[PDB]
């Protein structure tokens, strides 16, 4: 079944993204200015300052820049970065803040986040909870109101977003693993006897954190999907649940993927040693 | 021997105040240039 | 000898300053709550007082006042260029625009110079600017500061109140619906010029 | 007013940047549509490149330059890290995409259609006082630093945070909500003056209601929260080696005082609106109920030059005076 | 507050007042001659001289019988100062009423007389000054200054201190009132001499 | 509603200061117009 529907309808909307190095500068350094003010709401006459850095930090002119700065800012509100609240009693009548696209961008490059397996164990922990609870609050059954609050509320607005946040994570993990395939390259091709050491425990604790993270994952999925099936089990006693069984459906679909994606890449990581360590025996050792 | 003003009016004379500097100011060069052209035409006249 | 309110009115410490202000052209919007209020309260004696001095207090029927000399005036009367008619009248304008509401009435002077030149015809602007000029850039820097001229000459009427710290950005007052008067009416715009002319709003030029 | 542009230069070295036209945008958001509806969570080159030739097609490009010119667009898509490349080894050439952080987050922005509601803010508000609680119980009762490492500063360092920058989520899609009611507020009226009024009445209200009840929420949970942070505090003061908990601490203090000012702070801002909207129909819509008057202006300012005229205004003598 | 003085409501109802009050805002020197305004003047003095404070202005009278309004730095009226060569001809316009001639031309003088004055009693390197600073000391400039002079001299006439006679503007009379430019010369001296050696140091 | 509370001897300035600004530039008003006037005269003279 085809496409162009969405293709269409975004190409209707001109949606669009354009930050070159400087606008991206300048972002950046409006997020930073924000993290530190306790006002939590930053003026027109601080965005001015802000992009008077940055045009200093290019070796831009300095004769136009107000209205360099005025025409940034109206780019930037025309792609949904930014929003802008008039406020007659600020320095410039107007407050600035940043919009979901905004921080979604801004968080990646600054706020830096690295893997961690107490995170994934206490997410596991509090979902479990979670579900219990909801799963029990479904087997007493009662009133359409009943579901609609204590059943369907819990599973469309808690479960959700700890799932996509351990997707997140297991990204994080790929980004980690990307970042080690680099850094592999830069350590070996530098001094390779003296280099090989360290490609050797890369690897080796490369694999054991993927390994370690897999088992934990398949201990929580099999409680996990227990409770999922303890909900649908009751739930196919009633015919007018639909709406939260196909919710039920979508979270096996997700736990599902989830599963799956740590056997692949685990998959994948021994493949890749065995290829470093093929290369290492017949290129290194012998030169 | 202290004034109160509500703040909008301080906000309006301060305004104001800007403004007008700036309108002086940019009307200095503007003599400034009428002058020099009447001067240069002055010049090439002769 | 002179009526109980009036003589009670003018004895008010806040008189002169409107005094003063009123007989140099100013128009009193309803943002000076005090100075509205004092107004409302004795708008009666002090029409009648005035009419005294041979010139004329009008309250238009959008709310405020000013006022408004007659042929025998014992103060003089004064008119302003054509620049600033049609910055008035723009001005007047930028109020009604439906797509502005965003903008909460504030505004900014390159918004203003922009549309202005989406209307006049640019040679019939530049002469009144610069004859020479058919375009080129200097000129149309020349009227972009006689914009600001006319500007800080149509504020001191009262028309804008200016805000902030940055000159950049102003506030309009309901004030400027006297510019609309010309097409107040529904009949030919000449024939209510004259009408307007024959009342005194103004003159022909 | 010095500087401090160190992040600008070390960004400008890095060299990051994004460049996403409409095409290349389109293109993202297929692969994202795509990815979710398989129940695989992988991909293979050749349904990246089908996806590619439906978004080519939609854009009406050269059918012959399909392959070289996705080639090119995946490589930099790849360089401009938003796709990750893994290559199976059962087929080379032939390596399987998948998204990364930042590119998950641009596609949720725009498929994902997050709608504010309140049963959001009131779970997730449960849920972080009883961890709060739960925290604040194990640092009162003590014990060593493995005690404290793993009951008191992981729960809060990988908890807590998380819910509040959630919050903060949530009330930026009100701010996007309210963006669209003006929008909205906007295009109605100038679609009909006289009709649109009381729709006009009836969304002013509605937002503000909506705001009301969600500022008080908030308040009513942040007094126990900030609570709950103090007692954990009480309870490190005593113990010299917990520093890192009182960074922590003050870090989320800090947070949650200008989450709560904000929703103040706008409350104000839209009463501001709703007056200013009030002045707007009271002073114009009731004059020229039929429009005519703004047209009749445009074009008396267009034709002006026809016939100029200037009107009155008292001027009285200034005042003559000597040096 | 107390709302009225009895006096003060009975001189403001006064039907010629208005014009007074137009006027003297203008800062005309209200004489002698217009008997009326003097006596109306003489009988609510001191009651106007505390009204118009409230403006932040002094109503003076000077001790040659004649009365003018001077502000304070902080008045709530506008002002503003004429040009120097105006003072010039109001000087001249001092010394002339002064000449005993003028009990024999009962005050009479020829705008004429007043430009020789000038230019005799004046230095010519200010005055081409004054006309143009761009000024090249030619005939032009002499004549552009003879027309500033007459307007000057119709604004000094505006003000209040001297007379146009008739219906041609070719003859005027002098008032009293001019010593408002010789109160400075109060000393007991010979006014020529008090004048002249205030032209010669630039006073 | 705000209001802002000063002192005499600092409010007087600004009043007197706005004032002095307005008179200058009337009279550079009135000077530049007749530089114009010579101006157009020159033209006129030279064609």
């Amino acid at each position: 079944q085809t496409v162009p529907e969405l293709v269409a309808w975004a190409r209707k909307n001109d949606f669009s993204i354009s930050l070159p190095v400087d606008r991206l500068s300048f972002l950046l350094a409006v997020a930073t200015l924000n993290g530190e003010r306790l006002d939590g709401e930053m003026s027109e006459g601080e965005l001015v300052d802000a992009f008077r850095h940055v045009s200093d930090a290019f070796e831009q002119t300095s004769e136009t820049i107000g209205v360099r700065a005025n025409n940034a800012i109206n780019d930037m509100v025309r792609q949904r970065l930014l929003n802008r609240f008039t406020s007659e009693q600020a320095e410039g009548n107007a407050i600035y803040r940043l919009t979901p696209l905004g921080i979604g961008i801004t968080d990646y490059y600054i706020r830096q986040r690295e893997f961690s397996t107490l995170r994934l164990s206490m997410q596991l922990s509090i979902v479990a909870g979670e579900l219990k609870r909801a799963a029990d609050a479904a087997e007493e059954g009662g009133d359409e109101f009943h579901w609609h609050r204590n059943v369907y509320a819990p599973l469309k607005y808690s479960v959700a977003e700890i799932f996509d946040s351990i997707d997140l994570t297991q990204r994080l993990m790929d980004e980690q693993q990307q970042q080690v395939k680099d850094d592999i390259a830069q350590l070996l091709n530098k001094d390779w006897r003296a280099a090989i050491s360290s490609c050797e425990l890369l690897l080796s604790e490369t694999s054991g954190t993927l390994r370690e993270l897999q088992d934990t994952l398949e201990a929580a999925g099999d409680k996990l999907q227990a409770n999922l099936l303890r909900i649908q089990d009751a739930t196919m006693t009633h015919d007018d649940l639909h709406f939260v069984d196909r919710l039920v459906f979508d979270l096996q679909s997700k736990l599902d993927r989830i599963i799956s994606w740590g056997q692949q890449s685990i998959d994948l990581w021994i493949g890749y040693d065995r290829h470093v360590h093929k290369f290492i025996r017949t290129a290194i050792d012998m030169d | 021997d202290l004034v109160t003003i509500p703040r909008d009016v301080w906000n309006d004379i301060q305004g104001y105040i800007d403004s007008l500097e700036r309108e002086n100011d940019s009307l200095k060069n503007q003599l400034m240039e009428a002058d020099e052209y009447v001067a240069e035409l002055e010049e090439k006249l002769n | 000898v002179m009526p109980v309110k009036l003589a009670q009115a003018l004895a008010n410490p806040l008189f002169p300053a409107l005094d003063s202000a009123l007989r140099s052209g100013r128009h009193i919007g309803l943002d000076e709550l005090d100075n509205h209020a004092f107004l409302m309260d004795f708008q009666e004696y002090l029409e009648e007082f005035y009419a005294r001095y041979n010139v004329e207090l009008i309250r238009a029927p959008e709310g405020f006042f000013y006022l408004r000399p007659r042929s025998t005036t014992l103060i003089p009367r004064s008119v302003l260029s054509e620049l600033d008619m049609m910055v008035g009248k723009i001005l007047c304008y930028l109020y009604l625009s439906p797509e502005r509401l965003a903008n909460e009435g504030i505004f900014t002077q390159q918004e203003l110079y922009d549309e202005l030149l989406t209307l006049a015809d640019e040679a019939k602007l530049l002469k009144l600017v610069n004859n020479r000029s058919t375009g080129s850039d200097v000129d149309r820097q020349k009227l972009q500061e006689k914009v600001r001229s006319s500007l800080n000459r149509l504020r001191r009427l009262g028309m804008v109140w200016f805000m902030g710290h940055d000159s950049s950005k102003f506030r309009i007052t309901e004030s400027v619906f006297r510019f609309g008067a010309d097409v107040r009416a529904g009949d030919d715009p000449r024939e209510a010029q004259r009408r307007l002319i024959r009342d005194g709003e103004a003159m022909p030029i």
